């Protein structure tokens, strides 16, 4: 314990490593270090570490979060094998600036910590009003879909579609920055809607079964396509292929032949819960060296993300269709949905990415939520909105508490 | 109220001008006597002794 | 500054002669 | 033996070790001085600091450099890594929240 061996970064990167005293203070050590450091550098032939101006050594972590002066290297939370990091940090004294006259003092101050609109900006509002118009005339050219059989729903949904994709289409090839392809990646996104719903309202006669299957494909198929020739907006599109396919499996499946829509639900709640051990592996198959190894690893990240959202999706979805207050074994649904919540629950443990971790922790909580919601709802008397009001509040305290504590 | 909005205004640039001359004698105070803490980097450069 | 500041850079400047 | 002497008269425990070894001089980095040749031989001047260090058999030194850009190495220690307690307390007081 008397010693620890760390590794010491250098000027424009070199890493070398060196065996300090474990406690005389670090002051001591940061002007010694320096000049080894040196002279390794210049029997290597590179420009040696320099000062500029006003400023001083310093010894800081990877972090940069400089260590304090007068502190042993064992009082602070440094080990053996860990690394450090020498660097020069300028002076920050200068005068002070004062303004008498209160209305040009404001107007001064006030425009330097604040930014202020601008063109780049002003296009990308505009971009997202755009999007928002249409998924709005395609709702209630749906809604009128809903009540009469006519082709109007899918005559006038079907040239909005064109026209955005469209437009969309010269914005894509003329794009030459991130910023133009924001704009570009918002509208052709926002055609997906229009043409999906243009085609499921073609079939006559009542909304059912056989118009969803058409939808829910068109959709998948749109999704997918667009992620071949974009390649980029992963994560999203991916969640609306899976949400997409799967329930074009259970629309043509319904649509064919089914005893009951119990055994469709519970088929997908099974296939939910294997897809979720299934997904980092298909995640992993989907997607100067440097380059390469980079870009595959923030495409993989990011397919993981998407594949766990959809899937968390359709288990909800189901499992609260599963359950019921009035049919059978009431209390059967209740806890299969305590088991399966658990097991999401503690899995969450094995990522280390923060969102992947936190939608899976979610995801849990909201199916507990939505089912004391449901058995609230209906069944209603001061008994079960008693029960249920106490359960909510109790269930994430009690999570919190041992947590922090 | 316009003499007035004038008058403010020429007090403004006169500000201004004032600012950028306390800045020059900043930058010329600071360049020969630092903060002591400073000091000790500076002993390999020029500025010792001088 | 204090008695350790004081020796450190006083080392510092030891190392030099005319 | 006037290290030690010293240290007693500061009311500091001598200079110990155990195994097989030798005491020596040594720098910042662990790094021993010759035992064969002059301070003037070496590049020591008045002012210089060094270490008093027990040199056991078993040592081994790396010996080894590489280079890699400092301003990435350091960006990418934040820029994506592992859950922490105090963004966790925060997610919890937002889901009691939504609770009541």
């Amino acid at each position: 314990p008397q010693a620890v061996v760390v590794g010491v970064m250098a000027g424009e990167g070199v890493q070398i490593g060196v065996l300090l005293d474990a406690n005389a203070p670090v002051s001591v050590m940061t002007d010694p270090l320096l000049k080894v450091v040196n002279s390794r550098l210049r029997e290597l032939g590179e420009a040696p570490l320099e000062a500029t101006g006003r400023g001083r050594w310093a010894l800081c972590l990877v972090d940069g979060a400089p260590l304090r002066a007068t502190q042993s290297l064992t009082e602070q939370d440094v080990y053996d094998g860990d690394r450090l990091w020498i660097r020069f940090i300028a002076d920050t004294e200068r005068r002070s600036q004062v303004i008498e006259h209160i209305s040009t003092a404001v107007a001064s101050d006030l425009s330097k910590r604040f930014a202020r609109i601008d063109p780049i900006v002003a296009v990308q509002v505009g971009a997202s009003m755009v999007a928002t118009g249409v998924v709005l005339a395609t709702g209630v050219l749906g809604w009128w879909r809903w009540h009469h059989n006519t082709w109007l729903t899918t005559i006038y949904t079907a040239v909005i579609g064109v026209l955005v994709l469209a437009v969309a289409m010269l914005l894509l090839m003329r794009a030459k920055t991130d910023a133009d392809r924001r704009v570009a990646d918002i509208m052709l996104m926002s055609a997906i809607m229009p043409v999906t719903v243009a085609a499921a309202a073609a079939p006559p006669g009542p909304v059912g079964s056989p118009q969803a299957v058409l939808g829910f494909g068109v959709l998948t198929v749109a999704a997918a396509l667009a992620l071949r020739f974009t390649g980029r907006r992963l994560g999203i599109y991916t969640t609306i292929v899976i949400i997409g396919a799967l329930t074009m499996l259970a629309a043509l499946a319904r649509m064919v032949a089914a005893t009951s829509a119990v055994t469709l639900l519970s088929s997908l709640l099974l296939i939910c819960v294997v897809a979720y051990h299934a997904a980092p592996a298909l995640s992993r198959r989907l997607a100067s060296s440097v380059r390469d190894v980079l870009l595959q690893a923030e495409r993989a990240r990011s397919f993981l993300s998407g594949l766990l959202t959809g899937l968390g999706v359709m288990v909800v979805v189901c499992m609260t269709s599963l359950c019921d207050p009035h049919t059978g074994q009431r209390w059967l649904p209740l806890i299969l949905a305590g088991f399966t919540s658990g097991f999401l629950l503690l899995r969450g443990r094995s990522y280390v990415d923060r969102w992947q971790s936190i939608t899976l922790a979610g995801t849990a909580v909201i199916i507990a939520a939505a089912v004391c919601v449901r058995y609230a709802l209906e069944l209603s008397s001061p008994l079960a909105v008693s029960i249920v009001a106490a359960i909510l509040v109790l269930l994430p305290a009690a999570g919190m508490a041992a947590a922090a504590h | 109220d316009a003499m007035r909005a004038q008058f403010m205004l020429m007090l403004d640039m006169l500000r201004e001008t004032a600012q950028e001359s306390a800045d020059s004698m900043d930058a010329n105070y600071r360049w020969f006597h630092p903060a002591p803490n400073t000091l000790a980097a500076a002993v390999g450069s020029p500025r010792m002794w001088e | 500054v204090s008695i350790a500041e004081a020796e450190e850079f006083a080392q510092k400047l030891a190392q030099w002669r005319l």
